[PDB]
């Protein structure tokens, strides 16, 4: 956290700390990015809502899913949220588990292992060639999409051979990703559900609104036996203290 | 009320040449366009891949430059053209955001993406100007 | 244009410093027009001019 | 009178604001996605003949 | 007209622009067509599919409403699925296969040289020879790391098939922005007894949204606040209209008296053939603000 | 905090939630407790009363 | 203005045109209108 | 102690507009307890099992 004195400008603040972010990113490891905060302050939180399952037929991992990629999409481009915060559920997680056992015998490495998975998961392209008039693009599969696809990789490979598939030294499931945050309603369970965030200084009523006009349109799209349950409303305050106040002149 | 301005008819006179001498030097010296600036407000996100194809141009690159970009404060609208071999991405604001805060801004996480993409891909900041800025063409 | 607005004052009142009068009346008119965008920006499009 | 012009209010003859005039002309076409690039140069040479 | 029709090709829909408004043209991302609808969605196939259900209902809810779901894909393509399973009896890694594919096939630089000042770039490729068609593609010469001599055919199957253009997108997510329009007409009430319409009849697939576009955002904040706009402007009218006399009834024959003005102007313009834009409506407003001021000076009298 | 026949909603977070504001833990449990209104459902009990 | 344009004049035009037309309208419209409408006033 | 031990991911793979990780690690019985981890089985560059 990085401090100014009162009522420097805000934007221009986050610009001059940013100045020496780029000398760092160079110097930190891979799986590590510098984030800029979100725009709003800690008083930001406005909207707080959960999505439930109304039975079973839908997935614990399969909502963190639905919020995070459809949702969290459509209720970023309303005028003044800054970032809607997905909180819960489970990271779907496609997980290959070695076998101690199974290493040996082959006598392939974890590096080995990391080497070929890192090699065989991408797609490229190759200029475009003059068949007939028009020029007809070169592109090539690659890209992983199939469990069973992740068994047939290749490790240890020989001629007039045959060949170790990573089927034969490790079992690939889909799991959940390690769980950083858990989301919660009631005993209803364990459920994922997405925050929203005002971007500093903007009638926090106006944006839930909004926000209020997008959920009820959405619900349409939403699967089956699944709502948004809104877990908090901030505007419910923003408005008793309004009428409160409004009727005392009067009065 | 308008009498008060006779009992000097010097001053308005001697007002009027202020004008003049300071007319003259404020209008000519100024800035003459055809047409005014309308495009709208926007940064050009240009990126740069040799060749290749859609899938993979938006998959491998405006994939990663689209997505940052919807968090940065001021974004309307994070739409963009993607193609064999270039990714252009527009980000757009309220009209009369000041420009130069403007792509400031939109700066904010385009570092967060540098490492995000292949090193064929360089990542770049439109230029300044806008549409209309095309003047003087050469061969 | 002044002139030719000149010249009908000039009928109208059979002659006259009307044409003083005309480069007083709308040239600073004019002026003060200019000054004023030049405080809010703006370019001297076609517009603007028009 | 102003019946005579309710007419003309109503149909108003057709088309808004004005496509203005700048001493050159840009040609730009409804083009095919895909050709080669050595179709391009050359349909382009004729382009620039006619 | 004379050039229109000097330059006829195939294939080319012949446009004429002026310069400044051209170059504007093409950065502003906007949809020109009044009206357009951006469908929303997570995969491709969604929004296509749905895209061409909006085609016959654009043409059916009485308007002329011209639907094009896309233009866009009319991109031939070579696909070279590469089999991990072909590849991996040879052990390659599909990052290799790609090498044939990417550097040897196409042919990505792989360095500059300097001169000073200057940057140069190198390629790397297989001849021309070996590039020629998909059939000399399938017998790609691949020497594999056990150097087992190979064609690419082997490694993969290559087909050909049409496909994407160019891909448009609002905020990373893929959307196809329709192009529906009438003209001269405020489609206004065309848009929603549409939106109804097929919130009734046709349904959307889950992970989808939609929104509509164009000029129709526009006027509706415009116009809106135009007509609001008359009440404000008549009404600090009225109190600057009976300040010099001090009695409205003044003020109601003023309004009573420009539009006659108006009249005689817009008339004007059948007679030169001048049409009603922006423009004439900011004439109008000078005619209205010369007769005002004799209608004063007049009244005084 | 369910039982308590005053409340109405309850959301628990324990850690943190996708954005750079949030920075707990997991073992920060952190609940946001939606009170009915309160015509519902009690005399005396006061907001205090409920702490 | 409206009978030659050597570069930008397709805008003033139609926001000229209704002056002219209206002043050949509004004039007439003072010379008569200012009477009959004051003593039909009162 | 990394990925084996623990599980860092090495890679995402794409769903379109989505992207899940993928985790390579031992299996869990071999990360139950400092025991358990005590006979974490390590294969040497000479294929010495440890
Ligand atoms: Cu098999
Ligand atoms: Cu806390």
């Amino acid at each position: 956290y990085v401090i100014f004195e009162d009522g420097t400008d805000p934007y221009w603040a986050r610009s001059r700390v940013l100045e020496y972010l780029n000398q760092v990113q160079g110097k930190l490891p891979a799986g590590v990015s510098a984030e800029l905060g979100p725009d709003a302050t800690g008083v930001g939180w406005i909207y707080e809502y959960a999505l439930v399952d109304r039975s079973g037929k839908h997935d614990l991992a399969d909502l963190r899913s639905l919020q995070d990629w459809f949702l969290k999409y459509e209720l970023k481009t309303i005028p003044d949220v800054a970032e809607v915060a997905s909180v819960g559920g489970v990271v779907k997680e496609y997980q290959v588990v070695i076998d101690p056992q199974r290493l040996a015998q082959y006598g392939i490495s974890l590096a080995e292992v990391k080497s070929a998975l890192d090699a065989s998961n991408q797609e490229a392209g190759g200029s475009s060639i003059e068949l007939a008039e028009a020029e007809y693009m070169v592109r090539a599969s690659g890209y992983l999409q199939t469990l069973d696809d992740f068994n047939h990789i290749v490790l240890k490979a020989s001629e007039n051979g045959v060949p170790v598939y990573l089927r034969d030294v490790a079992k690939v499931q889909i799991g959940p990703e390690m769980r950083r945050g858990i989301a919660e309603l009631n005993g209803e369970g364990e459920v994922a559900g997405g925050v929203v965030i005002l971007r500093s200084g903007k009638n926090a009523r106006e944006v839930i609104a909004a926000v209020k006009d997008k959920l009820e349109t959405l619900k349409s799209s939403l699967p089956e036996g699944v709502e948004i349950v809104t877990t908090y409303d901030r505007s419910q305050l923003i408005d008793r203290a309004i009428d409160n106040l409004s009727g005392k002149l009067l009065e | 009320i308008i009498r008060r301005s006779v009992a000097n008819r010097f001053l308005v006179l001697m007002g009027a040449l202020f004008l003049s001498i300071w007319g003259t030097w404020t209008i000519i010296n100024t800035p003459v366009d055809a047409l005014p600036d309308l495009s709208d407000v926007q940064v050009i996100i240009k990126t740069s891949y040799p060749g290749q194809a859609p899938q993979i141009v938006e998959n491998q690159v405006t994939y990663p430059l689209t997505t940052t970009m919807l968090s940065v404060p001021g974004a309307k609208t994070v739409r963009g053209f993607s193609q064999f071999g270039d990714s252009y991405v527009y980000v757009i604001f309220e009209d009369g955001t000041d420009p130069y805060w403007a792509r400031s801004r939109v700066l904010e996480y385009l570092n967060q993406v540098q490492g995000k993409l292949p090193a064929g891909v360089s990542a770049e900041l439109g230029p300044d100007a806008t549409g209309v800025g095309w003047i003087y063409e050469y061969a | 244009e002044f002139i030719v607005v000149a010249v009908v004052c000039a009928l109208f009142l059979w002659h006259v410093r009307s044409a003083l009068v005309a480069i007083i009346s709308l040239p600073l008119g004019l002026c003060i027009a200019f000054i004023v965008m030049h405080f809010q920006g703006l370019n001297a499009n076609i517009m603007s001019l028009g | 009178s102003v019946l005579t012009v309710l007419w003309p209010l109503n149909k108003v003859g057709g088309e808004f604001l004005p496509q203005i005039n700048e001493g050159d002309l840009l040609y730009m076409p409804s083009t095919l996605p895909g050709i080669s690039a050595a179709e391009a140069a050359s349909m382009l040479q004729k382009t620039d003949k006619l | 007209e004379e050039l229109d029709n000097t330059v006829r090709l195939p294939g080319l829909a012949n446009l004429w622009v002026p310069p400044i408004r051209n170059r504007i043209d093409m950065l502003s991302t906007g949809i020109k067509s009044p009206i357009g609808i951006k469908v929303s969605g997570t995969v491709l196939a969604d929004i296509d599919a749905m895209a061409e259900q909006i085609e016959e209902v654009a043409r059916t809810v009485p308007g002329v409403a011209s639907a094009l779901a896309e233009r866009l894909e009319g991109g031939r393509y070579i696909n070279v699925e590469i089999n991990r399973e072909k590849a991996a009896r040879y052990g390659m890694t599909v990052a290799d296969v790609q090498l044939f594919v990417t550097s040897a096939v196409g042919g990505a630089m792989v360095g500059e040289t300097v001169e000073g000042i200057a940057r140069y770039p190198i390629n790397l490729r297989y001849p021309q020879s070996w590039r020629d068609s998909p059939q000399a593609l399938r017998q790609l010469p691949i020497l594999t790391p056990m150097k087992q001599q190979i064609t690419l055919a082997d490694v993969a199957d290559i087909k050909v098939s049409t496909g994407p253009s160019m891909l448009k997108t609002e905020n990373a997510r893929p959307t196809s922005w329709i192009y529906i329009d009438a003209r001269d007409r405020d489609m206004v009430s065309v848009v929603h007894d549409l939106q109804k319409a097929i919130a009734e009849k046709v349904q959307l697939k889950p992970g989808t949204s939609v929104a509509f576009s164009g000029q129709f955002e526009l006027l509706e904040r415009a116009n809106h606040k135009l007509k609001l706009m008359v009440p404000m402007t008549l009404m600090i009218i009225f109190v600057l209209l009976y300040l010099a006399f001090r009695r409205v009834g003044e003020a109601l024959l003023i309004i009573s008296s420009v539009p006659f003005a108006l009249v005689g102007g817009i008339w004007l313009l059948w007679w030169m053939g001048f049409h009603l834009s922006v423009a004439t409506g900011t004439g109008f407003i000078a005619l209205a603000g010369v007769a005002a001021e004799f209608g004063v000076v007049m009244l005084m009298y | 905090i369910m039982s308590v026949p005053e409340v109405a909603r309850v959301f628990g977070k324990t850690g943190k939630a996708e954005t750079a504001t949030d920075s707990a833990p997991l073992e920060m449990v952190e609940t946001t407790i939606q009170l009915k209104p309160q015509e519902q459902w009690r005399p005396g009990m006061t907001m205090d009363k409920i702490i | 203005i409206l009978w030659g344009t050597g570069a930008g004049s397709e805008v003033m035009s139609r926001i000229a045109a209704p002056m002219i037309g209206g002043m050949i309208t509004a004039p007439l419209l003072s010379l008569f209108i200012i009477p009959a409408a004051y003593k039909l006033m009162w």
